[PDB]
This record gives C-alpha cells, structure tokens and sequence, in this order.
DNA sequence: AATATTAAAAT
DNA sequence: ATTTTAATATTAAATTTTTAATAAAAAAAAA
DNA sequence: TTTTTTTTTTATAAAAATTT
C-alpha cells in the first residue's frame, strides 16, 4: 500500500507503546484505515488501534493487506526515525516486504526501510459496544502518574468509580495508597480536567503491570478515557491525534 | 554445649539477646573459635557423598569455608581473631567418650547403610563421622598466617580463651555458636556468624551482663545455673530442666543449698556429681594470657598463598586472587573508625511499640 | 498527631537523602517536632535530622510518638508527591499505620497513603553540644562534586584545613588526588561563596563511600556546614528551609 | 618540566570521553610542536590518531619528546572529575611518572590537581600516509551519528555507497534493508550542515557497525564529520577539535 | 556442637 | 490438666556464574 | 539555560549449578 503520515511521531509513539506489551501484531491494513486487534503476548489484554485512512494526507490500498510484523523490530526501526520525520508506509503485493519510506524535515535525507513480515494466525475476535456506565476522562499525565506510583506498593487497582469522585486504591505489604481525583470544571484549559460520567458507582479491582503498558501510551494523547462498567474489561482508550483511537482492555 | 541456654535466655531474659546485622560490627575486632568452623566446613561443604578434597587425597574443604568465610569477615568490618582449640581439661573425659561412643556407633551404622546400599545415609554417617586432627588445625593456622588473621593457641577449650580475650578488652566479642564460652565468662557473645551472600542472617548477639541484670544473678550464680542445667564438664541431676533451673538457681542464690535440701527419692543427685570441680573450671580455667599475645591483622602474603593454594591444594588462582584483592579492599576499609568511640550509646531501645 | 507540610518537596527530598544510608529508622515525633536521631546499618556513620513544629503548618501531636519506618518503602510512598505537594503527615495512637496525605496545589489529587510500619529498635548515640574547631560552609552543588569526584579515584578524603582554605585530597590506585578550596570575604556572597572558620588546621582522613551517602541531602541545602575538629567526627549539616537542620556525622578514619 | 595548560575543559573532556570505548592504554606521543597519539583499536581492527596543535592552547611549553603513555579509562574517570568550564593544565616532570591534571575553575575559588599513574605502553609508533580519497564528504556529525546508532539496531554491516546525489548508508541485516538515501547538500543557509562531497570516483564497499558506533562517541567534538573512503583503503573519521588538530579514526572494512 | 518433638513422663 | 523434661531424630556453606528482574542513574531528547 | 525520558548499567535476590 501507500500511507505517507506527516506527524510521523504519532506512529512512532504507537509503535514504542505497542512495543513492550505485545510482540506479534497482525495489521489488518483494509482501504478504510490501518487498524489492528490482537491480545497480549500472555492473553491477558487486547489493544484495539485505529487509525482511520483521513488522517493520513497520503492514502492508497487497493488490496487489503494484513500483514504480520514483529514489534520490536518495527519499534527499533521507528525509533531511526526523527521527530518531525514525514513517516510513509509502503508495501507490495507480491514481495513480502514492508518498506518504510522516511523523510527528514528538511528534505535533505530519506531514509528507506524494508520489514521482514511474517505469516501467523490472523486474530478476529471483534468486541461490541458495550453500555459502558461510568466513564472517566482523566489527562494522561495523571493517569500515568497514578498507575505509575501505584505500583510502588501493589499489584491491583481498586478502582472506585462513584458520583463526584474516582478513586484508585491499590494495597499491598508496602502499605495502602487510595488517590481520588475531584471532577474538575473549573480551573482548565479543557484538557486537564477529570470529567466522570454519572451511571452508577462502579467500583472492581484491575491488575497492575499491564495497566503500566496501558499507559506506557503517554505521550500519544493528554485525554484518557476510562469506560468501564461493573463486569465488562475497561476501556483505556489513547484519542490518536483525533484520527484515531488506541484502545486498550484489561480483564478484572 | 549447655543444654537449653539459648532458649533459656531467648524465653527468660529476651532483653540481652540483640538480633544484629554483620554490616553493625564494623570495626570490631571479635575472637571466633576455629574448631567449631572447621566441623562446620568439613560438614556443611560436601561434593557426591565426599569431602571436598584435591587431587593428592588430602581434606581441603576447612581451608575452603575458612578462606571464604574470612573474607566475609573482612568486608563486613570485623576483625577475626581465631582462638584454636588445645586440651582439653579433665572433666571433659566423659564428653569425650560419649562423642567417641557416638562416632563409633554412627560408623558401624554407616556400615549398615552401605552393606544396604543408599547414598544419601551414607553421606548423613559419614557427615557426622568428623574429627579434627593436629594436621587440620596446623594448616588452617598455616592459612590464616598467610592471610594475616592473627591465630592464637588456647591451652584449654578456645571458648575459655576467648572468654578471656573479651574480658580484657582486647576483642569486643567471642564469636562462638557455643553455650558455654557465656559461662566461662564473654561479656559479649554473638552467634550465628554466616558470613553470607545475602544471607541476611540476624547475629544472635549474647550480652553477659543483661542477663546478669535480669536475671539476678553473678558470674558464680551463672555458673551454677549452667552445671545445673547441663555442661560438657560435669552431668546434671536428673528431673531437673531449665525453667525449675532458674526457679533453685532465683530461690536458693547456690548450688551448695541445692545439694544440702532436696529428696534423694524424687530428684535423685548422683553421687559422682563432680560440681565444685567444673564450677571452678567455668571460674579460672587454663586460658592464655590475654595482655602477651600479638592482636594484629598484617598484610596478606600473596605470593607464599598462592604456592601454598595452588601447589598443596591447586585451588584455582582466580577465586583465591579475586578474594586477595578484595581482601586488601577491605584492609583499606579496616583502618575506619566507628561512631560508638566517639559519641556513648544513651537511648539503648528507642522502642517502637 | 497532624502535621500538614506545605512544601512537600523538602520531605521528599529528606527521604531520598535517608533513603541510601539507612534503611530503616525511628522517629522521635514529639510536640517540640519530628526528629530523627538514627545511625547507619554499618554504624558508622549517623543522621541527626530535625524538623521542628515552628517549621510546618499547624502542628499536632498528643502523646510521644516513635515509630520505625521502612525508609525505602517511605521514600517510595514519598516519591508519588509532586514538586509542588501538600504532604500531611497523620498517625494514630498506636505504631500500626502512618497516613501520608498528598493534598494536591490546585485540590483535584487528594492522594492518600496508609503506609505499614515495623517494629524496630535503634541505637540513639549521645552527641554532646561543643564548638567543632573548623567550621566550613561550602556551596552544596560543589560539596557533592567533590564527594563524587573525589571517590572515583580514591576510597578516602584527606580534609586538610590552614589558612589559605579546605583541601579534598584523595588517595587511590588509580592516581593521586587534590581538590582546594578558598574562602572569599571580598565578593560577600551568599550561596556560591565558602566560608571557613579555623582555629587549628586540622588533617583528618573520612570514608568517602559514607560522604556521598551524604551528598543525597545536598537539594535540601545550598549551605551546607562542615564542622570538624581533631580526632572528632565530622558533622555535615544541611540546614534545610527554615525548619531545621538534617545533620550527618561521620566517624574519621 | 611540561606545561599543557588548555583553555576549553569540555572538549578535552569530550576527546578522552570518545576515546575510553575504543582502546584502554594509548601511549600519548607529546613533543615541541603539538600532543598527538597514534594507537590501534583494543579489538586491533580500528586505528586513532589524535593531534591537538600547540597553537591551540592557552600557554604551552615542552622540552623533551615525552611518549608517555596512560591508561585511558583512568584518564577518563579523571576527566569526569572536571568541570564543564574547567581549564586543563596538563603537567608533568621527568623523573616523576606522574602526568599532572590541575583544573583550574571557571572563578577562582578552586584548583583541582590530580596526579596520575602512568601505566607505559610502548606501541608501535607507525606513520600513516595521508594520501588522497575517492569520497570525502563534510556531514554533520549528531547526523553521522543518528545514521550509526540508528542502522546498529538492524545489522552488523554498513555499505555506505558513493552516489552521485548524495551519499547512501545501507545496512543488510535480519531485520531487512536499511538504506538511507542521504541526499546531496550545498546549501548557502546551513554553514557547517551542508553535506559537502568532493567525489572523484564512486565506491562501494561495506564497512564495520560496531567500531563506528565507538566512532561517534567523538561527537560533541565537532558539528562536522570529515568521512573519508576510497577503494580497498582503510576509513577516516575525521574530527576537527575546534581550530588544534584532528581526530581522524581509521576502519578497517 | 546446635534445633524440634513426641511419647513418655511428672506431679 | 498442663507443662515439664529426657529422651529420640536432624543439620552446620559459600562461592562464581548464570537466570529473570530490579531501580538508580547515564546521557541524551526535548520544554 | 532547566527538566524530563529513556537505554544502560547497576548492585540485586532469588535461584540453579559446583566450587576441588
């Protein structure tokens, strides 16, 4: 296909937070946009990438190519990549080879990058939209913040979602953190404030660890939104440069 | 070897015993008695149901643990002084018999388990069939020379000497695993001295005069309180524990009274109690004199160890070399002085519930 | 017992300079204020730290508390507060759990933190009150420079003070070593300068390894105070912001 | 005997910085006319070749052609105990074997003299021509080095190409190919990031990953890289230590 | 020379 | 009744070098 | 210039082996 990307640090900061969580990741590449959904590499989450076809200023996918590519490696070749690099995507049909066309912002270096792809199971697990009552839209700075300095003392997150405020409680032999969050309105530039949505008072435990690779997302977005609901796996979705979506499931 | 001392002053008096790390001993010179090291090196370091020897057939594994376990001292802080074992005295002869009695009887079962045929039994008796010779105690004395730990020759059991080395102030503890070196007069004994790889093994640290305060007693009263309770010099009377121990030793402040009021019938005393005879060896035993002995820790002659290591018992050069090298780290470290001679230890517990 | 600090930063930053050296101490939490007078797992060296009631914002505290604290797990529990952090200390009567409340600046993170506690006993030393004869006040910047400097090629200073000013020296196997200082009372600076007060030129020899155990305190001070004389420890004092003082002693070699 | 004293504490600094992660002892050849140092690389594939001019420095004054030689990861650690704004006086003495390292501060408020073993080396002190090359570029040197620590995450091979329109850097590895198709720039605006290539002839062979990864270790040095290849030749990476000399790296491909 | 323990004492 | 006690069994280690994992910096990448 | 932000490097705590 063809994708030229000129915020390629967007797809950078996937890449790198994709990187330490899952391992095999197929890019089911169709002409609507890049997506992908595949689990963790112990099964235990999901990360769901989308990043629709208009958000690239360079779109072409006559086939829908899905494709399988080893993380790290495209990690590591996404961390060549400069910061305000024009990053492109380039495949071919009949050569299993995913080039990955660069360019310096000046256009003074170009810097041209096959990938080895490699054939494994296609993952097509699909999720429907769940009523998800309580949804929390916190910035990311506090979220990692929050599980960042949870896991200090344990390995579960209780989260209490109520009326006003989020709670997230984690005790383990270290002692017992309890950080709540006021719904905040008033002092904000309308991307540092917490907003919960009033359903029910939603309050189950969700494991750390993975919830550190969920925000290893950090810097793709400063809005978090927490949808969860009394039983469904949370959503931790990463708002993608508003042109797409990273979201992240973790099963209680 | 008193039996139920240390539970004794773990159950009675827990004030005394002070759990330390071995990184709090910086600085101390402390006397360890060697015989008690070499049974726990030719025990604990074991290969295939064999001692770990050299290709000429001699026994190697007491320079091994002692080698090791005295660089271990060297970088915690403290200063050994190893008090080897002499004769003897008298009143050990049925100890000793009954040691020799328990070896035999292990032999003859360690030939039991091999007309049986099993390994591990085997290697059991043969770990319990161990005996120090004058050649293992000569060469030890000959590693430690080479490594500059200075080796003293008690003239009676080395629990004794280091008793009198502590009671002069010459060490700041006696560092045996042994019952009696508190009875035959440490102001400070400390046990349990692993010096370990992360062990993190708490130095029951045995402080003589807690437990002279708490208890309510003297040396003398202590004394009779340990040939009570069972020595290796003298038996015990029989029906007579530890906590009625205490009880006689609290209400009758002798042992004399307890000889002069008791039922023959019921506490039978035996008639070849040799009491007085131990209670005065546990008071003035044979010790070395603590004021002409040379307490010095020199520079550790590598060249005459590596020879010694690596022509008599071909020890690989690297292990050895590394822990020479760090052993001159910490003879740059030995020189460092500790903050209890400079400022007196006021607030003892600072108790936190 | 509530003790609210408004600037959180200075605790953190007291954890994480004890945070090295020792591993777990007691606080001696009186009305008068928090203090700490714990000495190093190796006992060697020790922490006179001191924050008096005059210093926090609305002091309480009842009884005479003590309690002994996990400092690795604290500076941990500590590390969660921001730069610009409301800490409010709060225990209860018994030595069961010490809540650390991170009231946020802009009060939207309300972060609190019950923390386990240990059961311990720590040796307190008896540090008379006497004039030291060699007063140094340095920058603290070039106190940890040198510290940290001065131990990659030797395993010891030789503070040696006269008349012209302090002099680091360090001696190694790698190669000899010399830092000196001088005192200026002609620019009359007020953190970047050093001061030195001398009545004999003392020559004592200090671990090095334990200096920069203590240099962890130097953002709690710019000034910090070197008081020594002849064959006394040296006390190492970082006054922190207008509450008190984190004094590290040292025995020399 | 020997005076070295050298105004800029950083960038001798950034020399023995760059040249700890290639070779461990190097016999330092100072005479009359300048410091140079010539030795091979520690795996003996590489060659160094270091020239700092006495023009350069502050005050300089040699008598005797003295090829001593330290230890570089000692010098280095030494160098560390500089300041950034130091002043480095390199001093020594003939019967001493100690090349002294007084660091003069920014203020006058501290010295810094360090003296140090000298472990000597006699290496063999061979004389490199300094022929011509079919390719010499001018390439920024943080560029050069995002091009090697960039292409070391794919290969163990560089084939950097002499292309017309600019130089090529390739690397064939597992994880596939990696050729930057670096484009040729003259630019006016961009005064020492412009790519300036004087090329005779087109070569193309393939060259070490690992040894340039320790090459741009020198890259606070210089904002440029003078590369320089032909046919069947060993590398030079030069870098021009501000106006006293090059440090030119030799590659054996 | 140490610790555990359990039937057997031990009143 | 408990708890007291003399019997009866048992062990006593310390590396260096690897295993996955750690948390403090090295050392840039970017406010 | 000040502050994050990560790979690296680190002494680290568990665990294998055998240290002769």
């Amino acid at each position: 296909f063809e994708a030229r990307l000129v915020q390629g640090s967007i797809l950078k900061k996937v890449l790198e937070a994709l990187k330490d969580l899952i391992n095999e990741a197929c890019w089911d590449i169709s002409s609507s946009g890049v997506n992908l959904q595949s689990m963790d590499s112990s099964h235990v989450s999901l990360v769901q990438l989308t990043l629709r076809s208009e958000g690239f200023d360079t779109y072409r996918c006559d086939r829908n190519l899905a494709m399988g590519v080893n993380l790290t490696s495209m990690s590591k070749i996404l961390k060549c990549a400069g910061n305000e690099d024009i990053i492109t995507l380039r495949a071919e049909d009949n050569a299993d080879t995913l080039a990955l066309v660069f360019e310096a912002p000046n256009q003074e270096k170009v810097s041209d990058y096959e990938m080895k792809l490699m054939d494994l199971d296609v993952e097509q697990l699909g999720i429907p939209e769940q009523e998800y009552s309580c949804v929390v839209k916190m910035p990311s700075g506090e979220f990692a913040r929050i599980c960042r300095d949870l896991s200090h003392i344990g390995d579960a997150v209780v989260i209490s979602c109520a009326k006003d405020g989020v709670k997230f409680s984690a005790s383990g032999e270290l002692g017992n953190g309890n950080i709540k969050l006021s719904q905040t309105s008033n002092v904000d530039k309308e991307e540092e404030a917490v907003t919960i949505e009033m359903n029910e008072p939603v309050q189950l435990t969700f494991a750390l660890r993975y919830l550190n690779f969920f925000t290893k997302a950090t810097p793709l977005s400063s809005t978090v939104t927490l949808s969860m609901s009394a039983d469904v796996p949370l959503v931790v979705e990463y708002k993608i440069a508003d042109m797409g979506h990273l979201k992240y499931y973790l099963a209680p | 070897g008193i039996q139920g001392l240390a539970k004794l002053i773990a159950d009675v008096a827990p004030s005394a015993i002070r759990e330390n790390d071995i990184k709090s001993y910086f600085g101390r010179k402390v006397a360890i008695d060697a015989s008690m090291s070499i049974y726990q090196f030719l025990i604990a370091v074991r290969q295939g149901g064999d001692v770990l020897q050299n290709e000429e057939g001699e026994t190697t594994s007491h320079l091994m643990g002692m080698f090791y376990r005295t660089i271990r001292m060297m970088e915690n802080g403290i200063k050994p002084v190893y008090v080897f074992d002499g004769k003897p005295p008298q009143l050990k002869s049925g100890e000793l018999a009954k040691r020799s009695e328990r070896r035999a009887e292990a032999e003859k079962q360690l030939q039991q388990a091999q007309a049986a045929g099993a390994e591990q039994e085997v290697e059991k008796f043969t770990k319990r069939l161990v005996k120090v010779t004058k050649q293992h105690n000569d060469e030890c004395k000959h590693l430690l020379s080479l490594m500059g730990i200075p080796y003293l020759d008690a003239p009676s059991e080395a629990e004794a000497s280091c008793a009198a080395l502590v009671k002069a102030g010459k060490v700041y503890a006696a560092a045996t695993e042994d019952m009696d070196c508190l009875t035959f007069g440490s102001p400070v004994l400390m046990r349990h001295l692993t010096a370990s790889e992360a062990k993190k093994l708490p130095i029951q640290e045995f402080h003589l005069s807690r437990i002279l305060q708490e208890l309510g007693l003297n040396q003398e009263q202590f004394v009779d309180l340990c040939i009570l309770l069972g020595s290796d010099y003298c038996e015990s009377i029989r029906g007579i524990g530890p906590k009625r121990a205490v009880d006689l030793i609290q209400k009758h402040k002798s042992i004399e009274e307890i000889v002069r009021r008791l039922d023959p019938n019921k506490y039978p005393v035996p008639e070849n109690w040799l009491h007085k005879e131990a209670h005065q060896l546990f008071l003035e035993p044979e010790v070395l004199d603590p004021e002409s002995v040379e307490l010095k820790w020199s520079e550790p002659n590598e060249e005459e160890l590596i020879k010694f290591m690596c022509g008599e018992k071909q020890f690989s050069e690297e292990r050895i070399r590394s822990g020479v090298k760090r052993l001159s780290k910490s003879r740059q470290g030995s020189t460092q002085g500790r903050l209890d001679d400079f400022f007196k230890v006021t607030g003892s517990l600072s108790s936190a519930k």
